This record gives structure tokens, C-alpha cells and sequence, in this order.
């Protein structure tokens, strides 16, 4: 488990220096954009089980087989199994944009999980299908101008996009 | 890595056979050549403080444009004089390693190998460290046929440069 | 390997004559000739009519061409370039042509670095003719001999380590190299340059027991300690898919299980009670 | 590759003794019943081409996701290339039929068959599904009255319905 | 490969439908800001070599170590080895601004690189301060203008730099 | 492939130091004591087929259900299979000591003969039970008193039978 | 896993997802009325199951002597209890196929990671299998005999009892 | 491959010069003018197989003996075999359009076709019959007055039939 803090501590021990002077005006922008992370994070997981589903009325209707008879999303713990861990990725993408840095994202959703999806049978080219749709829907609701006072969360859409993308690289 | 005891392994090694007398042959020459080699390697290592500081001053001498002209390549300040005895004292330290291995080979994998790409990015030329190394070579003090052993090495980094 | 053959599905392979255009050439043998330099330089996947190189086909028939400068020419066209070259990466290209002109696996690291310095300066198409301008396909096969797969054999010297990751690289008969269940990503790169050898896995299908490939932090292959067993007596093993409550009570399945010789009896029924197929059993 | 022939020898070889009377006589009825064998491989050949297109006019008129768009036999190389590999599975079970035992089939279409076929992404259930449809029409060619002395082979019409069954059990 | 042209057909054909109009108005947009990034792409390849050594000014005076005796940058074919791909990094980022969608991008810097870089020994983490390091030089000589029509180049250079963002993702 | 002469350089260039006088001295031992190890390596070579054959009295001998009907070693081929490559033992081994490293052994004998051993179906401890007896023969073979000048192969004989010992492990 | 004839008829139905048809319920109507012989057949085997296992193991170490000869994995005394500890095993396991009617059961417990151990213990995997067909030469002799039992035609479960042997021997060797 | 851009510079390497301005000023006539070469070898290639077929009617029934039983268009891969080149004609003739020089023409319909088509026994002659049948046809068609804005073609046209002329010299 790291951090933005603690990143830019490890590198700093294994050269072991002080910390410059550069790097503090670097984290004092981390804690002046911190409040917005936090507001995102919110919004999130307020509409994190109404995500996994709006994914899953995509997810099923775009690759038919997969629910019909013979796909490995057929039977009903199957399907409850796709969604038993649809959102462990938004379980670990929400640990992600909290700690600020992919390496909380990369032991858990990224580690030993292109593994098991060849053990298992399921296609695991179909999973980096859906959680795209996630990040479609995830964006969409952290961008609204609805119920939070303007400012520029443009560093927090591109990079929570890119922690959707690393999610979906190590399984496809 | 290239070496007269691995160049016999790799010869008898691609042509699926046991080590017939010609490569066995072969090691037997690092064995009796060799005894003068480490001959050449104390020379330089004891002489080794000498030899750069004698070598990066005399490439001041011939090219006194590198010490005044202000460009990141150029050792205009104190930063390229001190990235100065950085590189020379490299190649000592290459030159007295394939000293000791008997072949070209630390010299191949570790210095030449694809020097013509660094020194074009770079701008490094390498005029400045062939004048470096005919300052050593000829001001290393070593003697008989160990002198000739040194004189071996330097030359072919010296054409690997050019 | 006459024994593993069938589990290999290297039976094909192995009593398989090489096909050897002639020097005055016939029709039914110059079609057999493309056939079977279809099937190994493209992995066999299906070539259709479009696909069929019409052109090419047109010089062979002649004789002017032999089967080697045929087979640059198959491997320059776009046709191998659309299939393999515009997705895979650049370190599972090397695994392919390794696989696909001499018939074997990257053994060293040190073919995986020089291949990649000729690309850059040079050029794929001039990379091409580099396993082809080689002394590996020039021993082993003549200008008028078709590729093989010389993997399976023993080959001259060839590193034992390198026999492992022939299987790695096809997975049997009815593969293809786009149709592998790894797709995209390099299969032999982690494994080559970290310079372990891991598991032979059989083919499919007659192996009840398919789905292990190296993992990522897998358990060490060659244990320490005791292990907990009154006797250093211990077995590696390897099994595949394991089936239970899978968030909580099994997070990851196929990973090795380090057990020494006296539960070994008990860990092959609690293995079994999960379902997971055993791979490899491996000592230590 | 085996045989009724050679796997009778194989095991006789690891064993390691003589072979015995009654395993002769054994062979003398598969030489005995060796007309038969010929005349079906014979009839399914001649009509190796009516069978899979008629195949498939209930492979995908069953499950009709499969050629309308989205479907794996959507576009045109991929419904000629499924027909390219349907066949094929006539190409070895004839094989098989010949040779008279399944040793030959088994490393062809069920060797590493069911492992591509989660790879592509196409439906391994959807196959065995018209693999029967072909063996309800390869036994209705070989059962013909026309054209054939009469003489009862059914033992050997029954073990080719076998060949068709491991033909669809190591798929789906 | 794809393109922003074959991207909105892949998905269009996907969906089976004709192409909407309020598709054609978008790429009739894509055709009509298509000329200022010719314009964009020549500055950087024109600046290619240029940006490298310049990043290698600040890539290893950071860092002192890494060619410094025992850092993986410190002998001369392994000092060659990261000019040898620094450049890969913008020979794949120039045919992404070309293509304009970063799918050709993720095949060649973003598929096995994370996996090589743990199975050499090389800082993963090291490759990441220096591309952002490119950034910061790519953009500024894409935006500066000399001799040139002036026209807004806003919307071309934020995803300009989210290129080189994904570029540091999937190595970080 | 490294030796005693690059594997003291290959250290000494991780840590970037001028190579110290103790271990030139150390290498003018190995000069020194370099003779012997030509002469060790010329008697083996040229008791090479003698040692293969004398081994397989015993390793057959003693395992006696090998060469049985059933066992792995019965077949012509399958015999000339284990003297194919008991002889590569000795082909490495030999090398190993003209080197006067294992760093060439374990990339041919020690890599991935492991795995192959229980892919194929070879017992891999009915092996090491006749590389022993290599070693046994081996190490009497390099000891002899006749048509040699006295002097002392104590050091050198030792690490001979090291080098048999690390070709038994890995395979066992 | 553990399947059947009834619940493989289902498993492969459900993968296509349709309804069971007639014809497969007429040969599973024949599964009940052939079922009543796999039960008495079975209980024949399983009350002479010590005395297959010592039989099979007169033979088994008399052809290949070394086995118990000093030398030979099967010499001390725990290794000697070790193939008899589990050359039962091939019975507690074949009687299950019998009794299932199909040997999926089967391939999980002896053929699945069997051929793995055999060579990492440094066991004959090769002489098991001469066993193992000396096992069904006694199986499918006490399974046939008729004695003190109404007569009917045994043939069906008597072919693929020995196939369950032939299985059960060919992933060992 | 030579062009009119790139011959006109090829000679004016050999001699050493800069390029004159009456150079520079025929070129100019060219990229006038290119938009014409442009229409030409569009509408060869969208009727380029309606050519061929039309020129097999003319090609063998003229000379009827061809495909009768005896002439080298008599079976069916010879038959394919004269229209798996005939187009080749084609596809040359239109490289050599579109470049603009036919100095890539007479690498391979010209160069070494006249020595085959003595070696097969083909008649070469009756080659060049339906070249120019092929030619008839081919400025027929570049010659159209509808659906193209009205310029003369004949600078085009005359030298669009000099490279059939030069594809019935060489063979003929
Ligand atoms: C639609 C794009 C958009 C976003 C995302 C946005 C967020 C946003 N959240 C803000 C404040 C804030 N947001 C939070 C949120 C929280 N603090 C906590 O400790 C809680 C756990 C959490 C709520 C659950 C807080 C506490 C503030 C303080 C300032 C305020 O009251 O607005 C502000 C005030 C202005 C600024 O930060 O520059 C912004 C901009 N504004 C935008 O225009
Ligand atoms: C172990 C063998 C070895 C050597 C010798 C070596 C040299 C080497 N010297 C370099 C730069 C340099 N080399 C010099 C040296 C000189 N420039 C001058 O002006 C003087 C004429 C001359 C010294 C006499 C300087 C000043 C730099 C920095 C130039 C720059 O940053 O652009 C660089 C590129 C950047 C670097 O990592 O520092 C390499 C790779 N690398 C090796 O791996
Ligand atoms: C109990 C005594 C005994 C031994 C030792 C033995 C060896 C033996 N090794 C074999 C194959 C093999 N042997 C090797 C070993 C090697 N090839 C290499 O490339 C390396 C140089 C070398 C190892 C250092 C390999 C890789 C195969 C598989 C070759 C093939 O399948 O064609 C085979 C034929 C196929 C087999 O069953 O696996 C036999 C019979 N058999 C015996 O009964
Ligand atoms: C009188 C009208 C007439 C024509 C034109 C004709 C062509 C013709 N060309 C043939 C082969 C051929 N045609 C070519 C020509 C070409 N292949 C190439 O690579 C080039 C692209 C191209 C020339 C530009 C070659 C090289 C062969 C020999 C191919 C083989 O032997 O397989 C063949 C089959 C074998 C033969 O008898 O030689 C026929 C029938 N036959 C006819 O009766
Ligand atoms: C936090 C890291 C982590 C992850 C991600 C994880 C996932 C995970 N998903 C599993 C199964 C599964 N996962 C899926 C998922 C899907 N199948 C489809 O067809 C869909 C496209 C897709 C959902 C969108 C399915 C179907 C199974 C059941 C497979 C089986 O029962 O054979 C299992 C084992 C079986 C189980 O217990 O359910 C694991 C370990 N475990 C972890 O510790
Ligand atoms: C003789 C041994 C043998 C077999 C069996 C074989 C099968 C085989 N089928 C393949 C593809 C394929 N196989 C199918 C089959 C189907 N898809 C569907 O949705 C349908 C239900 C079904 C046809 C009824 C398809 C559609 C592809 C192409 C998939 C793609 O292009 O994405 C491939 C991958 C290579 C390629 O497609 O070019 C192989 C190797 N190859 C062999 O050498
Ligand atoms: C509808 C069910 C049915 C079948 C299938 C059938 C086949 C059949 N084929 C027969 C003969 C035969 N069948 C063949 C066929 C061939 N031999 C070859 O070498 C050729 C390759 C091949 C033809 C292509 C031959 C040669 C005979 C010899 C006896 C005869 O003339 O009938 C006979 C004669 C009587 C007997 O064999 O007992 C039978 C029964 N009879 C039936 O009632
Ligand atoms: C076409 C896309 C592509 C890329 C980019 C690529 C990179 C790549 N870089 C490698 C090694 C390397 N990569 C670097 C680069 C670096 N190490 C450092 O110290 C610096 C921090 C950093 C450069 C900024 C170095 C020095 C090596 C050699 C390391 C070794 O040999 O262990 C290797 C393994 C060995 C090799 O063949 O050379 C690969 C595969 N391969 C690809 O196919
Ligand atoms: C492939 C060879 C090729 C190039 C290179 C090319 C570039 C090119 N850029 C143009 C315009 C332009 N290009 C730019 C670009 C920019 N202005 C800024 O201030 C920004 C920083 C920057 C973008 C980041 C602008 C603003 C225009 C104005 C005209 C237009 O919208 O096209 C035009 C319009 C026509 C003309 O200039 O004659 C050309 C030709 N055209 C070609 O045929
Ligand atoms: C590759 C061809 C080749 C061979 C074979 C070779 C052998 C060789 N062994 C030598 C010495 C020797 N060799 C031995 C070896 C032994 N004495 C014992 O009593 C032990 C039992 C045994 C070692 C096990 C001894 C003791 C010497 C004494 C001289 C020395 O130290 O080299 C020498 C010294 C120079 C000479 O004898 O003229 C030679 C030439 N030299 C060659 O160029
Ligand atoms: C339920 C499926 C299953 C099976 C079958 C199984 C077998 C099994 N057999 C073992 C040993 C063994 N098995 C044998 C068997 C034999 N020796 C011979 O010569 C004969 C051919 C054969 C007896 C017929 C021997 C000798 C050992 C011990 C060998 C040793 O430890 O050196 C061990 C080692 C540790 C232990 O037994 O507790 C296991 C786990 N485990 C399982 O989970
Ligand atoms: C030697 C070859 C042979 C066998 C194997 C054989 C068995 C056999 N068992 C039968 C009956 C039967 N067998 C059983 C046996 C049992 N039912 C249970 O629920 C108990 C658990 C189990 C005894 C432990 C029963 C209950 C019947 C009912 C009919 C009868 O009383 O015979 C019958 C009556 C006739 C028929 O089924 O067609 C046959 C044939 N007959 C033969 O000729
Ligand atoms: C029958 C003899 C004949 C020909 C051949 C002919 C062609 C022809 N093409 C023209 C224009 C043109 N032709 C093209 C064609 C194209 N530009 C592209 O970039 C595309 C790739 C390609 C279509 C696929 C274009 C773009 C023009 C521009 C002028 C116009 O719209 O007519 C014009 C306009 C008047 C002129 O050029 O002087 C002529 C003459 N006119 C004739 O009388």
C-alpha cells in the first residue's frame, strides 16, 4: 500500500536525501487539489451499485452468448458471480483515486488475475469490454455541474480514467 | 562473453562435440600467455592516479576549445572536469579488465558496444579520447612484453573509435 | 518421446516427412509444397483465396524460386504482418519468428536483445532476413527444404531449458498463434530474461488439466525450509482452477501448494475436494 | 495413429508376451467385418458435402444470433471459416471410421480444440449442438437399402454415432 | 491499429446501424482541425532527436545513480539501451497524434512493457519521471509558434499530453 | 557462459571497483594451478564412451524393470535415448571443468531438464542414480598414478565431484 | 466433480439449453431397468475387495521380483503397506464409477494428478498398470460367475466394467 | 521503382547539378495535370476485371485451338492460369500510369517474361494478340465523356497506349 505521500518518501529513501524543496511544492498542490479528490470519491461510491448494473445492461446485452445457454455467465451463481466482482474493481479503483497512486490498484485487481481467468474458462477479453463501459459511466457521473460549486477536476478525469485503463489491461 | 577459454566452449559447444585437443589446445595459451597479462595489470593499477590525471590534462593541451566553450558536451566548468576523470578513468578500468580476462571480450560488451550511437547523440567526438589514449599508452612506464600487452588493447579501442 | 507423444499431441509431428520441392517441379507436389509452408510459417491459420498469395504461388511453380526465398516472401507480405506483426508486441514478435522460420524457442537472452538492435536501426523487413540469412536455418534446412518444427527434437545443443518453452509457445494441433488464450502479450519474456523454466503443460483436452501459466508471484520453485515436515521430504505442486466460495475463501486460484511427504496423502484429497486439477508435482 | 490392428499389438507389447489365439480370432471377425467398414466410409465421402451445408441449415437457423450482427458467424470469413472447420471434424471422424479406432480423432479435433475456442471468443456449446445434426444425418446415408447388398452392420453403424459423441464431448 | 475514422465504424458495425449524421458532423470537425495536426506531428518528429538528449539532461542528472557504478544505466550499451527506446516512446506516441486514438499506442509501449521491466531489473519507476519530462518539452514546441497562421491549438494539445500520461501509466 | 577469470571481473564490475591485488593473486593460483586442470579434463574426454557404457552395466543393472517390457528405457530408440544424453552429462561436465565454473552447466543440464522429466514420463531420480556412478568412474579415471608426473589434484578432484553432484540435484 | 447418467444427460441438455427429449428419456428408461444388475454385480465386488487386492498382489511382485528385492520401491515395510494402501484405492474408486455409471468420478481421484507423483516419488508408473489389468482379470471374473443369482444377460456392465480398468490404467502408465 | 519526379532527378544527380528552372516548370505542367493521371487508373481499376473477361473473348476466339483439346489454354488451371496473368498486365500497366514512367513496368511483365514463355512452351505471340484487345478496350474506357469535367485526355491517352505497346514488344 502506497501513496502520493509515501511515493514520494520510498524513492526519496532509497537515495537518501532530504527532501527538496521542489517536491514539498509539489505535495503542497497534492493537499491544495486534495479536496477535490475527495468530493470525487464521493459521488463514486453514492452511485457505485447503480453503476454495476447500468455496466450490466451492456456488458451481457453487447455479448449475448455469454448469459444464453453454454456461456460462462449462464447459471445464476455465475451471474451473481460476475457481479460479485464487477465491483471489486470499483471496490479497488475507489481505493486507487483515495491513496492518489495505482500501486494499492495493482496487487488485487492486476496481480494474479489474468491467472485465474484462463484457469477458470471465462473470457477475459470480456471483462476489459465492461469496465470500459464503467469508465464511461464513472467519468459521466464525477464531471457532473449538478449539486457541487464549479472548479477544474480535469488532472482527476484524465487520471481516473487511467486507473480504469490499467484495470482493463492486465485482465485483457 | 568473448574469451580463448569460452571461444573454445562456444566453438565445441555449437557443433554438439566434447572438447576435442584443438580447443584444448587454445586454453593452454591463456595459461602460459596470461602469466605476462597480469604482468600489464599491475602496472596499470598501481599507476592509476598517474595515468588519468596525466590523460585528462592532456587532452586540454590539444583541444583547448573543449575547456572554454560553453555547451553541456563541453567540460567548460567544473561539472564536465568532473565528468572528465569520470570517463577516461572508464576506460582504464576496461582496458584492465580485459587484461586479465585474456580477450577482447569486458572490452567488447562493456565499452565499444554501441559507442557510435552515444557519441553521435551526445556530440561527443571521438577524437578526445583516442588523444587520451595515446597519452596512456605511451606514458604507462611499462616494460618488455608486458609493454606490448597494454599496447594491444588500447589500440583496439582506439580503432573501435574510429 | 514416444511415450509423451500422445500427451504432447507431438504424434503429427513426429513421424512427419519433410516435404522437399524437387529440382524439376510437378504440380501436385508444388501445391503440397505451400500447403504445409501455409500451415507452419502462418500457424496454420486458415488461408483463404484472397489470402492465397496468387502471385507469389505464380514465381514457385517456375522453380526459379526455391522454398526459402519463398518463405521471405510470405513473411514480408502484409498478410503475416496483419495477423501477428500490427498487435503483438515487439518481444513476442521474436518468440513467433523464432517459432514460426526455425521451428523453436528464444532460448537466451542475448537473441532478444541483438534481434531488437537490427529492427531499430534497419527495419523489420530487414529483420526478416535475419533468421533467414542464418546459419540455424541453413544447417538444418536446405533452399529447397520446407520448415519444420525441429523443437520437439533434440537439436545440436539446444538449451533443455528451451524445450520447455516450445510448449509454451503452441499449445498442440488445433492452435493457431492468434488463437491462444493468451492473447496479445508476450509469452516467453518474463520467463527468459528472468531465467527460470516453467511448467511443461500438456496441450489440452487429453490433459484433463490446462490452465497454469507462470504466475506472477508464485511460491519459489525449490523450498528452504522444512516446510513443517519432520523430514526434508517435500513436493512441489501445481493446481489449476480451484472452485470454492471464490472472493473470500479462494482469492487466487492457480497457485502452488509447497507440502511436505507426510500430508501429501491428505493434500491431494483436499485438492481434489475443491475440484482443482493438479499440474505439475515438482520435489524440493 | 493406431488401428483396431496396431493397438492390439501395442498393448500386446507392453505386456510384453505372445499373441494370443482368441485375439487372433478377435481379428478375424474386424477382417470379416471389413467390407462393411469400407462401403461406409465409401457413402459418407460421396456425400461429404451434402452433409455440412445441410447441417448447416439448422446450425444457425436454430440459434440465428450467430449470423445476424454480433454473432461469431457474423461476417463472411467468419461463417466460411466456420465451415471450413466443421468439415474438418468430417475429414477425421472418417478418418477414424477407417482406421476404426478413435486414436487418430483425438489429437485433431480434441486435442486442444476446447482451449481455442474460449480464446477466439466463439460458443464451444454451439458447436456440439450441430455436430449432432451431422450425425443424424451420417447414419441416415449409411442405413440407405438402395444400391447395397443387404447385410446387417449395425454393430458397425452404432460405434460411428461413438465417434460423432467424442466429437461433441471434448468440445462443448 | 485503429484511427478516430475506424473507431466509429468498429463500433458502428458492432451495433449493426448506419452511421448517424451527428457522427458525420463529428468527423467532418475531425477533417476540418485534420490540417493543424500535420502541422503539429512535423514539429515533433523534426525536434525527435532533439527532445531525447534533452530529456537524457534530466533523466540521469536526477537520478545519479543509475550511471553511476551499479545502476542499470551505467555501462555504454546499457546507456545506449534507454536512448535506443527512449525514442520508441516517441515513435508511438507521433503515430497515436497521427492516428489521433491511442489504440496503436497500447500494442508497442503499453502491452508486455511492465512485464519486461521487472524481468531486466530495470527502475520501472525511473522510465516515468523522464516521459513527463518529454511531455514538458513535446508540448512546448507544439504550442510555440514561429512563422505560422495563428488559429486556437487548445483541444490538439491537451490530449497531446494524454498520450504521453498514458505513455507513463502503464510503465509506472 | 562465464569462467573463474569472468565471473571475478563480472562482480567486480557490479561494484565498479579496480580489481584488487588478493584477487589477482587469487587468479595467479588458478594460472598456477591451471595446468592440472587441462591434463583432469584430456583424461576424461579420452575415457569418454568408456565411462557412458560402464555406467549403463549399472544403471540398468540395479533398475532392472527399465529396460523390462514397460519400463521407460525398453524400446531401441528409448535406450539410445539415455545414451544420447547420459553422454551430454559428460558433455557439459566437461566443459564445466575446463571453465572451472558451473555457470555453463546449469543453462544446458540444469535448467529445464526438470521439467521435461515429468513431461515425458522418465523416472528423474533414475537418473541421479547413475550420474553417481558417473562420478564414481569419473573421479577414479582423474586420480590415476600411471604415465603422469606426481603432483596434487586435491583441489582439483573435489570440485570435480561438485560439479557431478549439481548434475544430480537438479534432475532429482 | 461427480456426475452420473442421469446428471450428465442433464449437464450437456443444459448446455443447449433445450428440453429433455424422448428418445433420451427412453434410454434413460433402460438405465433404470439395466440398473437393478450394476447393484447386485457391484456388492460382489466389494465384498471380495480385500481378497482381489492380496491376489492381484501374488502376481504383481512375483513377475517383477526386484519390486520387494533389496533395491526396489516396493522392499521395506511401509513402502510395502504403501501399495497396498492404495492399490485398494483403484477399487474404492472403480466401484464408485460402477455405481455412478460413468467415469467422471473416476478422473479426478486416480488419473488426475496420478502420473504426476509416480514420478516425482520415483515409483514404476509402468508397473502399476501390470496390476491393475491383473486386477480386472479377477474383477470380472467373480462379477460374471453366477452363483446362487437368477440368470440374466450380464454383457453391457461386464465390457464397460473392464473399461473402467483400461481408464484406470492407462493414465498411470 | 522510378517516377517523373524521380527520374528527372536521377539523371540530374549523374550529371551534378542543381535542377534548372525549365525543369522545375515541366513538373509544374505535371501536378497541373495530375489530377487527370489520377481519374485515368480509377476507372481501369473499377473495371479492371470486366477487361480481362472481355478480352478472354476476343483471346480464344480468335485462336479456337487454344482451348481445344492440344493448345496450352486447353485445361482448366491452364485456363486460370491465362486469366491469373492476364490481369497481371494489368496491374503493372496501371503502376505504370500512376507513376507516370514505364520504368516499373519493365521489371516484371518485361524483363525476364519472354524466357518463360519459351521454357513453358506457351505461345508468346498469341500473348500480344489480346494486349492489344486489352488496349482496345482500356482507352475505350478512359475516354468517357460522363460524370468527368471536359479536358482533351490524348497526352494522357497516346501514353497510356505506349505501355501497352511496350507490354506486347517484350513479349511478343
Ligand atoms: C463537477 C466538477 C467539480 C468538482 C468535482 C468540484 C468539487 C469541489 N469540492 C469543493 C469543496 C469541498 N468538497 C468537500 C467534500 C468532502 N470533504 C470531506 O471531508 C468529505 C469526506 C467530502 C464529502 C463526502 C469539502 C469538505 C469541501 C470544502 C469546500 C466546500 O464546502 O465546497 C470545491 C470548492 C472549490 C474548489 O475546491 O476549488 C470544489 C471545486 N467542483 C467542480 O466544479
Ligand atoms: C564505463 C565506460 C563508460 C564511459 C567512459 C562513459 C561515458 C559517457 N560520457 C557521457 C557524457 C559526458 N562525457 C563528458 C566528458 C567529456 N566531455 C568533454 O567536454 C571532455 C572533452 C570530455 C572528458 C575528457 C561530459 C562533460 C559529459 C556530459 C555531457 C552532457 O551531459 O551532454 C555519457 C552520456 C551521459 C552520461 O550518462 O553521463 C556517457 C554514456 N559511459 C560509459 O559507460
Ligand atoms: C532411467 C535411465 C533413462 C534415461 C536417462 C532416459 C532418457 C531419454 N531421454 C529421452 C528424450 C529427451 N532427452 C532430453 C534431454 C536432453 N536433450 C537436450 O536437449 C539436452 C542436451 C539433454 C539433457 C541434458 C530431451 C529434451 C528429450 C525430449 C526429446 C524429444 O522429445 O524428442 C528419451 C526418449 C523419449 C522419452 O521417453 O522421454 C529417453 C528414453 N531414458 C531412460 O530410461
Ligand atoms: C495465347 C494466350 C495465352 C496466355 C497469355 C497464356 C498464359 C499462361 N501462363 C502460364 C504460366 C505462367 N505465367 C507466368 C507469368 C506471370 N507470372 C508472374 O509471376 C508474373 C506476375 C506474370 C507475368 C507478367 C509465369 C511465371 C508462369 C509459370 C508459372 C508456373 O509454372 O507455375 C500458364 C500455365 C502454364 C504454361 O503453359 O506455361 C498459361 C496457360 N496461355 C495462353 O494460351
Ligand atoms: C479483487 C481481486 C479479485 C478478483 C477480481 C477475483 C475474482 C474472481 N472471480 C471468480 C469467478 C468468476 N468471475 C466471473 C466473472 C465474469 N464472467 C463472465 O462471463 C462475465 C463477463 C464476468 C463478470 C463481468 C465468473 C463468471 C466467475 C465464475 C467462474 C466459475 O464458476 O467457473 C473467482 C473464483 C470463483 C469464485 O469464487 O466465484 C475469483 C477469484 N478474486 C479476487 O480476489
Ligand atoms: C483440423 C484441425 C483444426 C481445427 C479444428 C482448427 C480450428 C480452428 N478454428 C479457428 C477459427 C475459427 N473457428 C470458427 C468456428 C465457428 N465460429 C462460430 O461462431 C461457429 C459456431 C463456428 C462454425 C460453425 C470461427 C468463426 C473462427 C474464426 C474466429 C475469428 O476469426 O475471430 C482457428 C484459429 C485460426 C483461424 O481461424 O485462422 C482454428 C485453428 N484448425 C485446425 O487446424
Ligand atoms: C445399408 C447397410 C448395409 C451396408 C453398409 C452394406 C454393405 C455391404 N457391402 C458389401 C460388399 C462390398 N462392398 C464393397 C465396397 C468397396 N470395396 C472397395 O475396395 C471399395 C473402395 C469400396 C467401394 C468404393 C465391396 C468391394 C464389397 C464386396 C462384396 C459385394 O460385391 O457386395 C456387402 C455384402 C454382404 C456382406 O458384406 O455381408 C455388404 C453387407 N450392406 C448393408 O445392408
Ligand atoms: C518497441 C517497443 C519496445 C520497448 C520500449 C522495449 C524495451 C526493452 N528494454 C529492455 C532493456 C533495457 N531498457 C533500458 C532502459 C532503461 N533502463 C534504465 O536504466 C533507464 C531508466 C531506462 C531508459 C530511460 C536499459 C538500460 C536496458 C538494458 C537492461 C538490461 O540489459 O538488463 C528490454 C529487455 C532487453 C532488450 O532486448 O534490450 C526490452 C524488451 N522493447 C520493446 O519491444
Ligand atoms: C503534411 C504536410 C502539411 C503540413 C505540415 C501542413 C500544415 C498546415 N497547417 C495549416 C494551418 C494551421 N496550423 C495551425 C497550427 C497551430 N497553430 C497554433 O498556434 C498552435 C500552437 C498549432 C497547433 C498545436 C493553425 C493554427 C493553422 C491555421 C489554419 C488552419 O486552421 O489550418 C495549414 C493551412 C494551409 C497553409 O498553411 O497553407 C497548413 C498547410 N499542411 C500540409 O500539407
Ligand atoms: C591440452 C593438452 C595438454 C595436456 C594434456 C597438458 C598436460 C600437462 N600436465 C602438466 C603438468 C602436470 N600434470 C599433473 C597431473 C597429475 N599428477 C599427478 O600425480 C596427479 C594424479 C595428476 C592430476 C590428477 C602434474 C602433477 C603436473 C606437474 C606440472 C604442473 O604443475 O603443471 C604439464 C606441464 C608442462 C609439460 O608437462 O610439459 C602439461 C603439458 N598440457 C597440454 O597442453
Ligand atoms: C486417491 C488418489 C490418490 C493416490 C493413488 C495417492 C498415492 C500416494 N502414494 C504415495 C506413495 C507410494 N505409493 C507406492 C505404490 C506402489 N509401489 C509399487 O511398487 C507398486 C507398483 C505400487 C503399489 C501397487 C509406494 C512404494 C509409495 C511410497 C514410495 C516412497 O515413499 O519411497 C504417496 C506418498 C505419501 C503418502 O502416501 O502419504 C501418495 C500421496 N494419493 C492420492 O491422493
Ligand atoms: C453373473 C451375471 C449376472 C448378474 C450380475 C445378475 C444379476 C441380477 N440381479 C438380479 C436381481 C436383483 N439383484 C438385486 C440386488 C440388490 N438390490 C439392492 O437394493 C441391494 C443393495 C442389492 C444386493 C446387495 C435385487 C434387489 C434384485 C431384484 C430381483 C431378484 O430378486 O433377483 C437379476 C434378476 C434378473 C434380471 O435382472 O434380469 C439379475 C439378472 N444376473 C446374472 O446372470
Ligand atoms: C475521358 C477522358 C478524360 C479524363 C480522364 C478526364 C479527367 C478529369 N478529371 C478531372 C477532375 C478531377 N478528377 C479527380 C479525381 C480524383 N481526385 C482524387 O484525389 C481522387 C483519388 C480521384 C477520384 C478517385 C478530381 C478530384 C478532380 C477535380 C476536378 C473535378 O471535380 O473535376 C477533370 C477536370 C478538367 C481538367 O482536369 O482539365 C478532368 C479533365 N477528363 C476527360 O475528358
Amino acid at each position: 500500500t502506497l501513496d502520493v505521500f509515501t511515493k514520494v518518501v520510498s524513492q526519496a529513501d532509497s537515495r537518501g536525501e532530504f527532501l527538496s524543496n521542489e517536491q514539498l511544492d509539489a505535495l503542497a498542490n497534492v493537499v491544495k487539489e486534495g479536496n477535490k479528490r475527495l468530493d470525487v470519491v464521493n459521488r463514486i461510491t453514492s452511485n457505485a451499485s447503480a453503476i454495476v448494473t447500468n455496466a450490466a445492461r451492456a456488458l451481457f446485452e453487447e455479448q449475448p452468448q455469454l448469459i444464453a445457454p453454454g456461456g460462462n455467465a449462464y447459471t445464476n451463481r455465475r451471474m451473481a458471480a460476475c457481479l460479485r466482482d464487477m465491483e471489486i474493481i470499483l471496490r479497488y479503483v475507489t481505493y486507487a483515486i483515495l491513496a492518489g497512486d495505482a500501486s494499492v490498484l495493482d496487487d488485487r485487481c492486476l496481480n494474479g488475475l489474468r491467472e485465474t481467468y484462463q484457469a477458470l474458462g471465462t473470457p477475459g477479453s470480456s471483462v476489459a469490454v465492461g469496465v470500459q463501459k464503467m469508465k464511461d459511466a464513472a467519468v459521466g457521473i464525477a464531471n457532473d455541474p449538478n449539486g457541487i460549486t464549479k472548479g477544474d477536476c480535469s488532472q482527476l478525469i484524465s487520471e481516473v480514467a487511467s486507473y480504469f485503463d490499467r484495470a482493463a489491461a492486465a485482465v485483457g | 562473453v568473448k574469451t580463448p577459454i569460452t571461444e573454445a566452449i562456444a566453438a565445441a559447444d555449437t557443433q554438439g562435440r566434447f572438447l576435442g585437443n584443438t580447443e584444448l589446445q587454445s586454453a593452454r595459451g591463456r595459461y602460459e600467455r596470461a602469466a605476462a597479462s597480469l604482468e600489464a595489470a599491475r602496472g596499470l593499477t598501481s599507476n592509476a592516479q598517474r595515468l588519468i590525471d596525466g590523460a585528462t590534462q592532456a587532452v586540454y593541451q590539444k583541444f583547448p576549445y573543449t575547456t572554454q566553450t560553453p555547451g553541456p558536451q563541453f567540460a567548460a566548468d567544473s561539472r564536465g572536469k568532473s565528468k572528465c576523470a569520470r570517463d577516461v578513468g572508464h576506460y582504464l578500468r576496461i582496458i584492465t579488465y580485459s587484461l586479465v580476462a585474456g580477450g577482447t571480450g569486458p572490452l567488447d560488451e562493456y565499452l565499444i558496444a554501441g559507442l557510435a550511437e552515444i557519441n553521435s547523440t551526445f556530440d561527443l567526438s571521438p577524437s578526445w579520447y583516442v588523444e587520451a589514449l595515446k597519452h596512456i599508452k605511451a606514458n604507462h612506464g611499462l616494460s618488455g612484453q608486458a609493454a606490448n600487452e597494454a599496447n594491444t588493447y588500447i589500440d583496439y579501442a582506439i580503432n573501435a573509435l574510429s | 518421446i514416444t511415450t509423451a507423444a500422445s500427451r504432447l499431441g507431438t504424434e503429427p509431428f513426429s513421424d512427419a516427412p519433410k516435404v522437399e520441392l524437387r529440382p524439376k517441379a510437378s504440380r501436385e507436389e508444388v501445391e503440397s509444397v505451400i500447403r504445409a509452408v501455409y500451415r507452419h510459417v502462418l500457424g496454420n491459420d486458415y488461408i483463404l483465396a484472397s489470402e492465397r498469395l496468387v502471385s507469389a504461388e505464380s514465381l514457385l511453380r517456375d522453380g526459379n524460386l526455391t522454398v526459402r526465398e519463398f518463405v521471405r516472401s510470405v513473411a514480408k507480405s502484409e498478410l503475416y504482418k496483419k495477423k501477428f506483426f500490427y498487435n503483438s508486441f515487439q518481444t513476442r514478435l521474436i518468440e513467433l519468428n523464432y517459432k514460426h522460420l526455425l521451428g523453436r524457442a528464444p532460448y537466451d537472452e542475448s537473441e532478444v536483445v541483438y534481434h531488437l538492435d537490427l529492427y531499430q536501426n534497419k527495419g523489420y523487413d530487414a529483420e526478416i532476413d535475419s533468421y533467414i540469412d542464418s546459419w540455424e536455418y541453413q544447417s538444418n534446412f536446405g533452399d529447397n527444404v520446407v520448415p519444420y518444427y525441429r523443437g520437439f527434437e533434440t537439436q545440436v545443443g539446444q538449451k533443455t531449458a528451451g524445450f520447455n518453452r516450445i510448449f509454451r509457445l503452441y499449445r498442440g494441433y488445433a492452435n493457431s498463434d492468434r488463437a491462444q488464450v493468451e492473447g496479445t502479450k508476450s509469452r516467453l519474456a518474463r520467463e527468459l530474461a528472468s531465467n527460470k523454466a516453467s511448467t511443461i503443460v500438456g496441450p489440452s483436452g487429453t490433459n484433463d488439466s490446462w490452465g497454469f501459466r507462470a504466475s506472477a508471484d508464485v511460491a519459489p520453485k525449490k523450498n528452504l525450509g522444512n516446510a513443517v515436515g519432520e523430514g526434508d521430504r517435500v513436493y512441489r505442486l501445481e493446481v489449476t482452477g480451484i472452485r470454492s466460495p471464490g472472493y473470500p475463501s479462494v482469492r487466487r486460484s492457480s497457485t502452488v501448494f509447497i507440502v511436505p511427504y507426510e500430508r501429501l496423502s491428505d493434500k491431494i484429497q483436499q485438492v481434489h475436494k475443491q475440484g482443482g486439477k493438479i499440474v505439475s508435482v515438482t520435489s524440493a
